[PDB]
């Protein structure tokens, strides 16, 4: 159909993406996500 | 967690440096000293290996 007819479309469904992602991503999200390379490095010391 | 285990493995490492480069030298110029001295020794007294 009409490219904007779309858009809309396509932002209902992200909306509740974004809702959703909301609901789920604790809130140290970003501190556990960066504690990854420390945790691989320990195991090349031992 | 880490930084400390990387330390025990430095600390291993220079206890074993110390060994192989510091003591053990030492103490096989002594013997290869001792042993020469003491070939020496017999082989003048007895005019035989």
């Amino acid at each position: 159909g009409n490219r904007h007819r779309y858009l809309e479309e396509l932002q209902k469904h992200l909306a509740i993406t974004k809702s959703l992602l909301e609901e789920i991503m604790p809130s140290h999200a970003s501190e556990n996500a960066e504690s990854f390379d420390t945790i691989k490095d320990l195991e090349n010391i031992v | 967690k880490a930084k400390f285990e990387s330390e025990v493995l430095t600390r291993l490492r220079n206890m074993r440096h110390k060994i192989k480069r510091e003591d053990l030298v030492s103490i096989e110029k002594i013997i290869a000293d001792r042993e020469r001295e003491w070939e020496r020794k017999w082989e003048k007294i007895l005019g035989k290996c």
